[PDB]
């Protein structure tokens, strides 16, 4: 049966944890948002045939420049994430992220993932943001910021309301197959 | 409440780290040493290599400091203490770090399936790989915990920043002791 690694890459403020978590217990945690996923497989069924699906957060190595990449090699798949209502964070997806994953694994698929959609159209998210001059991250931007990066699937979703999570990950696994 | 959430996962969490070395130790390390399956000649001796030491981070951890965690159960605001007295211990991350490409490349180059049969025979869940890249894990994730007790813990509370000042030099340290 097929093993899959997929790795999770981003800045702090894409939710990395939460995503995952949101993704393997099907809920937005709530209550409590945990800092620790622990590195996690599970079978799945993709177009029919199942699959076992690795899931290794990256949470709290964002500034360590040469501890991230010891989780890098023998990666199946990278979720690269920003969050939709932070400018910076996709910024960072060009200046940070693809060129330390690229510089490592050249040939392994990215998915870059907007996380955070159910704040795109929140007032007070908007006026935090109007209030320095910027704008929620909208659809054609990660579509271009995709192209500029070889990613195989630009995709959206929130952990909170659940929309496009299943999704983020069935595309991962489709990317391998 | 907060508070009280955030010092349960710290000490769920140890636990499961306490329990993940342990399972690596005694499946993936101890088939090596034991001498009851064919080993690899690429591989043979150079558990070192492969585990660094881990071994020494494990009865860190299992001897001492969630011992020690747990003694800070009900006393969140104070846990950065914790990290303050045992600090040199800590130092230890630095050497399992530097050792870890090495590690990494000795196993793609020279194991084969070797793993992946112990792996399959055990069925774990998670490869050699995912149990070694922990500890790397484990180090960055300690300074989040902290930074969360920050947010909602009083100006009694530099028994929290001297805790992460540590928590946060560790890492650096490793960091900045990669080839
Ligand atoms: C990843 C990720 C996260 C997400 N959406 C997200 O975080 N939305 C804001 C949640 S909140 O801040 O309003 C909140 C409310 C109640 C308890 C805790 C937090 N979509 O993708």
């Amino acid at each position: 049966m097929q093993a899959i690694k997929c790795v999770v890459v981003g800045d702090g403020a894409v939710g990395k944890t939460c995503l995952l978590i949101s993704y393997t217990t099907n809920a937005f945690p709530g209550e409590y948002i945990p800092t620790v996923f622990d590195n996690y497989s599970a079978n799945v069924m993709v177009d029919g045939k199942p699959v076992n699906l690795g899931l290794w957060d990256t949470a709290g190595q964002e500034d360590y420049d040469r501890l991230r990449p010891l989780s890098y090699p023998q990666t199946d798949v990278f979720l690269i994430c920003f969050s939709l209502v932070s400018p910076a964070s996709f910024e960072n997806v060009r200046a940070k992220w693809y060129p330390e994953v690229r510089h490592h694994c050249p040939n392994t698929p990215i998915i870059l993932v907007g996380t955070k959609l159910d704040l795109r159209d929140d007032k007070d998210t908007i006026e935090k943001l109007k209030e320095k001059k910027l704008t929620p991250i909208t659809y054609p931007q990660g579509l271009a910021m995709a192209k500029e990066i070889g990613a195989v699937k630009y995709l959206e979703c929130s952990a909170l309301t659940q929309r496009g999570l299943k999704t983020v990950f069935d595309e991962a696994i489709r990317a391998v197959l | 409440r907060k508070k009280e959430f955030i010092m349960a996962e710290l000490l769920q969490t140890e636990k499961a780290y306490v329990r993940d070395l342990h399972e690596c130790l005694e499946t993936y390390l101890w088939e090596m040493t034991s001498g009851v399956e064919e080993i690899p000649p690429g591989i043979l001796n150079k558990e070192h290599i492969i585990f660094g030491n881990i071994q020494e981070i494990y009865d860190f951890h299992n001897n001492i400091f969630l011992k020690e965690l747990e003694k800070y159960e009900q006393l969140p605001e104070d846990v950065g203490h914790c990290f303050v007295t045992w600090a040199d211990k800590f130092q230890m991350y630095v050497t399992y770090c530097k050792n870890k490409p090495d590690s990494n490349q000795l196993i793609l180059e020279h194991a084969g399936t070797f793993f992946d049969e112990i792996q399959q025979r055990h069925g774990l869940a998670n490869s050699i790989s995912s149990y070694l890249i922990k500890p790397v894990q484990r180090v960055t994730k300690y300074q989040l915990l902290l930074k969360e007790l920050l947010t909602c813990c009083e100006e009694g509370k530099g028994e929290l920043k001297d805790g992460l000042e540590v928590m946060l030099s560790v890492p650096k340290k490793a960091n900045d002791a990669m080839h």
